[PDB]
């Protein structure tokens, strides 16, 4: 073509490319809301757009997206700074009315589906699929919280098959009532397991999972956000935590 | 201003000992403790672009340059706009670089998302100190060093870039390009790997990860899930910098010289040593 | 034998299964795929399956004579040793047609001869494997974005060798074949063209590559760091959204600025994606038929 | 929601019509002709 | 005491004792008396 | 009514006008005819 | 707990002890210390 | 009201003027023919 | 304590002169006409 | 029933008349011996 | 419930109402209107 | 209801009303307006 | 067996035979004395 | 609807009501005016 | 079974007639013993 042409179809037809990349970005979480529940300041000079029609895996109905963005959940911070920008504290005990560092949403009761006609995520006994019959295995094993105490004992692994992985580890209380714990943060050495994010006498405080076999996708926001709660607040003051908490390297 | 549901996770700490004292949320932002020291860097730094506007010349960023120290004035200083004042921009930019990926750690320890953040921008605070701190401290003076422009440190790569011959056969690098036209590689089907499910063609029902377990073992004979190709950015993105950085700690300080003259090590061996064969031959 | 459960990953392996059937096939893909389970805790392990249909096997025969044509030159000087071979495997050499033949393919197997082979055959490899990314999103019921980033792609192989070396008309104009002849080759356009850093759409895609990992450095590490809660599964975290766009969606617009939707974090990667051997392309096909010398392009588009 | 008040005019508006301001001057300012601040002398 | 709706917060006289009494300072300081400091400007030196 | 002063009137707003301010105190002093204290050796 | 009025926290009598003498007297042991200082900086060296 | 006054209004004015006046020397010194001590290098 | 005594003023002040020591450093033992200690050969 | 037909009708017919004419007709725009709008006087 | 084939929706025959009876005979300001800047443009100035 | 056989769907009712209708008024005129600008080109102005 | 049919039949046919027709229409019109477009003129 | 493996769908005896009602009969046009569209080609011009 | 019945005869049939044709096409084309096309006027 020419010399200087091909820069200006450029300088326009992407000079609003961040602009129009921002908005489909911008779409969840959007619109802006206050620290009640209010209109907020505004939304930004990319604002959010008006959402398409969204159809789900598993015909789980119209869920529009963005879409329920309202208070439907329980908070519980009590407003120090009425004015908005200085944070706010929890009621009682930071762990017991679920505001600060651990999180969790209410959702409707259908849990994720894959397309087998059957749930994501289960036990080694509801699959049959991989087993033990050779030499000595461990699938069983005491453990240690962040107290640096016994806190139960895991004999079992919630199988998976699309990833072939793994999302849980079961334990076994002294009674029966379920109990849940994530994936990620866990550090295994040699035979007794060491997790450094609750203590041992806060473990029950977990949400028994309505079923020990499923996992709906209600249940699935504070079974792995607790551990979360306990990465910000743990642990004043004092002594042995300053030796547990701090330092390390992993 | 703050989003909807950013209305539980708002709660104060962060910080490590001293208190609350620097942790207010000013707008969107985060101005944690390395909140206003990065408010105390970006606000000298942008001087820093008009400081050697007056000493050196032009007033536009697209010629203004304080440039780096000489090669052989010693372990010390410098003139100033020629290294003295450019002795000062550093420790502001990577004094900022620091204040950065350290004041996500206020936002780490404030809730309970990983620490494998404050990590991925020190890939890049081990990738820009490669050329300001890992190289002119040894040959002779900080002169050893790339200057800060936009088309100024252009015509000091290429032109300026054939001290070696040519930097291809310069095997890291080239590895660290082995490693590098891999990161759009994996951005190019993972960025799109989620996207046509709810928006297929236009109505149809959402996929899983089975179709992805249809569509992708129907590409490349090679699915190792979703969490394989996270573990297939983070493989893509971070490294060809440390075989660029291993391309150039051994390069200059060691080898000033041909790394076209590299690749004659090779046809050097006593089975076909006396031995001329072909292009060679 | 039996398969183990050490301590921290965790897995479990797979029996007997593949994935979904609608448009695809079934009597092509072969036998259930080996297992490589060797301290497969980390990502997956599953061999197999594979649409090994004619929409595929095109690529793998037409990249097989693109990959045996420069490979009968590149045994041609050794001296018939395989001492040679491996010891040049790269310092072997082949060109096209030279900077003054070009139109004609009278050539023969001699000064420009097994280049005319190679392409002629990958022509139908990279252009029958931008269709087995393309189709295989409709073997189910996806999209097409999968090679829409690939005709982005194959717009830089759209220039070097196709587009301006007819036009213009000369096979020169393509580029060698071997491991380092194109090495000596890359810096070939930069000075001829008088260096093209004042040729900024050259100078745009890589700035354009300069986003890939300013895109995936971090992709790779929060979906990794928002995996403990529910982040690593990304089919279920946009239209449902979970609270891995809540430690990752408060975690970004506090830093840098700015977040994003779990959907929209896939539509600036692949916005650093179609965008970069596409302003390659162009800014490729304006180097050739626009102004060779650079230098002379961006002191008077530039300074003046 | 769409369109609120409340915050643009502050922090946002001033430097709007700022920005609407700054790619204009730095032309007319530097015109063949125009200019008008520098020259006053002769 | 926390809220709920529109449009706290707000609200009063958390806004009439407050937000009345700080905002001119950053409207007056520089509406006004920023036209004190073109004194020495409208006159020095517009004109040559 | 909304917004917010308590937390921006104090370390928020006023690098507003102060991002309106001194950006262009600088400018005042590189023209070779204002300048208004610069040229004083000639 | 939290309280109610305007405004908290806090807090009365803190509007002349507190938002006066902490906050008023910057106007004053800074402002007029520019005023003074500035009888040494505002002649250095503007005038060659 | 609010804001603070035993933790931010005597750490609002320390290195906020730091941030302010100590940074805002470094433009009178982008001299090098002025400057208190570049005076006799011209 | 108003301001605090031993966080901001006992290893965040000894860097805060720690601060405005070696920045200078690199500006007044740099210059391009002083040294008066390392041309001691030319 | 292997591939599609509704997706090839609305966007897949662009690649028979459309970018098989626009890359076609810069061809035929170029030569001289056709011109039609640089005929004009030749 | 859900209709029945392609198209539906449809339907029968609101496609020969409200998309057969603007759709084609409204586009033909499509097909009027461009004539206008086309014989404007036919040969001017293709023939100087 | 998924149908046994081709087209279904489809769907006669939906297959020769929807795809024959406009054939000698759909596949009629690119046969046609294409050639329009072809006798429009072949005499102006290959001939010299 | 292992296939159907009623779907690409019309990919077959409409496009299917430019892919053979786009790399052999253009291995002749290259030779400036054949044409038949171009040489019918002068 | 699927019955089993080899082969469906389909489709016995449809698969001679498919592609031989159509893939013999508008198909073979292929090779009535191509083959017609042949003669302009065979001995002009390659012999002249 | 598995030997694409309805399939390799008709599309990858379809295309061996370029598969095992036009590879060889391209050569015998050029040359001038032949030529029966590029013989010319001489
Ligand atoms: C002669 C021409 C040579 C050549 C000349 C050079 C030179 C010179 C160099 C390289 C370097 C490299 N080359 Mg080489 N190179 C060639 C062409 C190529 C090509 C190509 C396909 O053409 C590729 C892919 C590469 C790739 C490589 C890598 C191996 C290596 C890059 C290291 C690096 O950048 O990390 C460094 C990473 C960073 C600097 C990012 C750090 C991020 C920081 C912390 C944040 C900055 C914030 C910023 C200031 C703020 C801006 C944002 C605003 C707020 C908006 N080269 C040819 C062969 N190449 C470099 C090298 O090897 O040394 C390490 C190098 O110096
Ligand atoms: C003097 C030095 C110049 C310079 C000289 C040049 C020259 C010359 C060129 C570039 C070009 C580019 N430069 Mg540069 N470049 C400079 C600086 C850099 C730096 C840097 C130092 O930061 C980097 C990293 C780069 C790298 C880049 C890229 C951004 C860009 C070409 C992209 C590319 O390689 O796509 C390549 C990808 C493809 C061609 C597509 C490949 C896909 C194919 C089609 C698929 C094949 C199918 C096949 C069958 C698959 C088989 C697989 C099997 C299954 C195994 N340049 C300096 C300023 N650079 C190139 C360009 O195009 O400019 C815009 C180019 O020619
Ligand atoms: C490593 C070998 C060479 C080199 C090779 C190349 C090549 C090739 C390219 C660049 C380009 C750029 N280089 Mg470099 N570059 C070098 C050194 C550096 C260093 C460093 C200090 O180590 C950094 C941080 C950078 C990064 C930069 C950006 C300034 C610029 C665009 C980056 C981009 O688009 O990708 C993603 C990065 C971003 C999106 C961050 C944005 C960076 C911007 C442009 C810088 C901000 C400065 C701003 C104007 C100042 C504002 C301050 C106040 C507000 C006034 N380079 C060395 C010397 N660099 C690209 C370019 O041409 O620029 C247009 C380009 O193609
Ligand atoms: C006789 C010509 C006058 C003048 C003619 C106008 C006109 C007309 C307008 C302004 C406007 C403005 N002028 Mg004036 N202005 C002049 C040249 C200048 C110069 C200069 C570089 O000398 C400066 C710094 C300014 C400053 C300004 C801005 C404060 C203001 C733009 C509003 C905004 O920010 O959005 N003017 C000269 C002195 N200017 C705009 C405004 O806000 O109204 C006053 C406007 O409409
Ligand atoms: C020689 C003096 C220059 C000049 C150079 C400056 C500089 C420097 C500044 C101002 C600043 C101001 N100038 Mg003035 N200004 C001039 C004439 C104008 C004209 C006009 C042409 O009528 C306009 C619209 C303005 C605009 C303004 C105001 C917006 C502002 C003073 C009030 C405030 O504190 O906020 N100036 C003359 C032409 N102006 C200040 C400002 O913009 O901060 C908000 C500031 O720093
Ligand atoms: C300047 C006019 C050019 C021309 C350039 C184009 C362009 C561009 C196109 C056609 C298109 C057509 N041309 Mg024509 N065409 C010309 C002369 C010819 C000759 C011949 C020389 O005998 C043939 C066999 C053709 C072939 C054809 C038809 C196949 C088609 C019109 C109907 C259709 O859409 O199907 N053209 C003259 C020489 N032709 C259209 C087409 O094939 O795609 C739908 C099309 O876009
Ligand atoms: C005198 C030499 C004749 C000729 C000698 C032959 C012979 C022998 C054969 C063909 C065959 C064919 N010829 Mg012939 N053919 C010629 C050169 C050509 C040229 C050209 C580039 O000029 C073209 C496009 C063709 C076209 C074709 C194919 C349609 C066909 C290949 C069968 C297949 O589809 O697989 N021939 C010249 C004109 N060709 C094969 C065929 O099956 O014909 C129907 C075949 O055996
Ligand atoms: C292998 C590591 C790769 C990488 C990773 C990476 N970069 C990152 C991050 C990560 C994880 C961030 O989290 C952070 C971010 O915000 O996301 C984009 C970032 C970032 N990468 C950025 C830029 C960048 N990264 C680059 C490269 C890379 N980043 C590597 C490829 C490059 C190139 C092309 O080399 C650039 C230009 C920033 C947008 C952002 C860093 C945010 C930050 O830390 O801000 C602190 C800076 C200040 C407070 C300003 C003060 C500095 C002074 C005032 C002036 C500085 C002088 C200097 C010379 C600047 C000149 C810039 C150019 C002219 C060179
Ligand atoms: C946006 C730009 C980025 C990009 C995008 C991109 N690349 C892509 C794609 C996209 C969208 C694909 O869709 C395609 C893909 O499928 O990815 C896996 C691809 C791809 N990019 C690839 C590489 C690649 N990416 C590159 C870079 C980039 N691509 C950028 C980062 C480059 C560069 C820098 O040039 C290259 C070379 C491939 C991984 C893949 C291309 C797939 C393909 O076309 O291959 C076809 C298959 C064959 C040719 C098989 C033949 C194998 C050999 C040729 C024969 C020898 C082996 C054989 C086994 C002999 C043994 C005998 C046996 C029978 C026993
Ligand atoms: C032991 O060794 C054996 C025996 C196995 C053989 C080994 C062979 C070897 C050594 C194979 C090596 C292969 C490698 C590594 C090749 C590397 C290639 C590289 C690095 C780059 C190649 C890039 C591709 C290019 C330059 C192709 C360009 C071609 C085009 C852009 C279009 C070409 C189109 C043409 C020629 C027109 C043809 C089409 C028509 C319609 C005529
Ligand atoms: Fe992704």
């Amino acid at each position: 073509d020419l010399a200087s042409l091909a820069i200006y179809s450029f300088w326009i037809f992407l000079a609003g490319l961040i602009y129009y990349l921002q908005t489909e970005n911008m779409r969840e979480g959007y619109p802006l809301e206050n620290e009640d529940g209010t209109p907020a300041a505004n939304q930004g000079p990319f604002p959010l757009p008006k959402p398409k029609t969204f159809i789900l895996p598993h015909g789980r109905g119209t869920l529009t997206v963005p879409g329920p963005e309202s208070e439907d959940r329980p908070i519980a911070l009590a407003r120090t700074a009425v004015s908005e920008g200085f944070p706010h504290a929890p009621t009682g005990d930071p762990m017991k009315d679920g505001v600060g560092p651990a999180s969790w949403v209410a959702r409707r009761d259908l849990p994720e589906l894959d397309g087998h006609g059957h749930n994501k995520i289960k036990p080694m006994k509801a699959a049959a699929g991989f087993h033990v019959s050779a030499g000595k295995n461990p699938i069983g094993l005491p453990v240690r919280g962040c107290d640096l105490e016994i806190a139960g004992k895991v004999v079992d692994i919630w199988v998976d098959i699309p990833e072939q992985m793994a999302r849980f580890l079961e334990v076994e209380l002294k009674d029966g009532s379920t109990r849940l714990l994530p994936m990620q943060m866990v550090k295994v050495q040699s035979n007794r397991v060491h997790v450094n994010a609750l203590s041992s006498d806060l473990f029950a405080g977990i949400p028994t999972i309505k079923s020990p076999t499923e996992v709906t996708l209600l249940e699935e926001d504070k079974i792995c956000g607790y551990v979360a709660g306990g990465l910000m607040y743990a642990a004043p003051k004092r002594k042995s935590v300053v030796a547990a908490m701090l330092a390390e390297y992993a | 201003a703050l989003l909807s549901f950013e209305r539980k996770y708002r709660v104060p700490g962060g910080t490590l000992v001293g208190g609350n004292l620097f942790d207010f949320w000013v707008g969107p932002f985060y101005v944690g403790f390395f909140g206003v020291a990065t408010f105390f860097f970006a606000a000298l730094g942008i001087i820093l672009i008009a400081w050697s506007a007056v000493l050196q010349g032009t007033w536009n960023p697209q010629l203004i340059s304080v440039y780096p120290p000489a090669l052989e004035y010693g372990l010390g200083g410098a003139p100033l706009a020629k290294g003295g004042l450019w002795q000062i921009i550093t420790i502001c930019a990577t004094g900022a670089f620091v204040s950065w990926a350290l004041r996500e750690v206020e936002i780490c320890r404030k809730l309970g998302i990983g620490y494998h953040i404050p990590f991925a921008f020190a890939f890049a605070i081990l990738a820009y100190l490669t050329l300001v701190l890992f190289r002119p401290v040894m040959m002779g003076a900080w002169g050893y060093a790339f200057p800060y422009g936009i088309w100024t440190h252009l015509d000091w790569v290429s032109n300026t870039g054939y001290t070696y011959g040519n930097f291809h056969y310069n095997p890291a690098h080239m590895i660290a390009i082995s490693f590098f036209f891999t990161n759009a590689l994996a951005l190019a089907l993972h960025g799109a790997l989620v996207l046509s499910a709810a928006n297929p063609e236009k109505g149809k029902e959402m996929r899983t990860p089975d179709h992805e377990d249809t569509f992708f073992r129907d590409l490349v004979g090679y699915s190792i899930g979703t969490l394989g190709i996270h573990r297939l950015g983070l493989l893509l993105s971070l490294s060809a910098v440390f075989f660029s950085a291993l391309c150039m700690i051994i390069t200059g300080t060691i080898w000033f010289d041909q790394w076209v003259d590299w690749w004659q090590w090779w046809v050097k061996l006593p089975w076909w040593a006396n031995i001329p064969g072909g292009i060679n031959g | 034998a039996e398969y183990q459960n050490i301590f921290s990953q965790v897995q479990v392996r797979g029996p007997a299964d593949l994935g979904m059937t609608e448009d695809v096939n079934l009597a092509n893909r072969s036998g259930v795929g080996p297992f490589s389970t060797l301290l497969g805790w980390f990502g997956n392990a599953q061999l197999g399956p594979i649409y090994l249909g004619s929409l595929g096997v095109l690529s793998l025969f037409s990249g097989l004579m693109w990959f045996f044509t420069i490979g009968i030159w590149f045994w041609y000087q050794a001296g018939w040793n395989p001492a040679v071979f491996l010891r040049d495997l790269f310092f072997f050499s082949l060109e096209p047609p030279a900077p003054e033949y070009g139109l004609s393919f009278a050539a023969p197997l001699k000064e420009g001869g097994l280049w005319l082979i190679a392409s002629f055959f990958m022509f139908v490899a990279v252009w029958s494997w931008w269709g087995r990314t393309y189709l295989r999103a409709q073997a189910l019921g996806m999209g097409k974005h999968t090679a829409w980033a690939f005709l982005s792609a194959i717009w830089l192989w759209m220039v070097l060798g196709f587009i301006r070396p007819i036009l213009m008309g000369s096979w020169s104009e393509a580029v060698p074949y071997g491991i380092f002849s194109h090495l000596d080759w890359t810096n070939n356009f930069s000075l001829v063209h008088g260096n093209l850093f004042y040729n900024p759409f050259h100078g745009l895609s890589i700035a354009f590559l300069y986003g890939s990992a300013l895109l995936f450095a971090m992709h790779g590490a929060t979906i990794l760091a928002v995996s403990r809660f529910g982040g690593e599964r990304e089919l279920e975290q946009i239209a449902d959204r979970g609270t891995a766009a809540e430690r990752a969606a408060l975690f970004w617009r506090w830093t840098m600025g700015f977040n994003a939707t779990m959907e929209g974090i896939h539509r600036w990667a692949i916005w650093m994606a179609v965008l970069v051997t596409l302003t390659g392309g162009i800014g490729i096909l304006l180097s050739g038929t626009v102004v060779d010398n650079w230098y002379v392009w961006g002191q008077n588009h530039g300074m003046a | 929601w769409m369109i609120f008040d409340p915050r643009r005019v502050f922090v946002a508006q001033g430097v709007f019509l700022f920005l609407l301001a700054v790619m204009i001057h730095l032309i007319l300012l530097s015109t063949p002709s125009y200019n008008w601040l520098e020259i006053s002398a002769a | 005491a926390d809220k709920s709706d529109l449009g706290y917060t707000g609200l009063t006289d958390e806004q009439a004792q407050e937000l009345h009494s700080v905002y001119m300072s950053g409207l007056w300081l520089f509406s006004a008396v920023a036209i004190v400091a073109h004194l020495a400007v409208y006159i020095w030196r517009p004109w040559f």
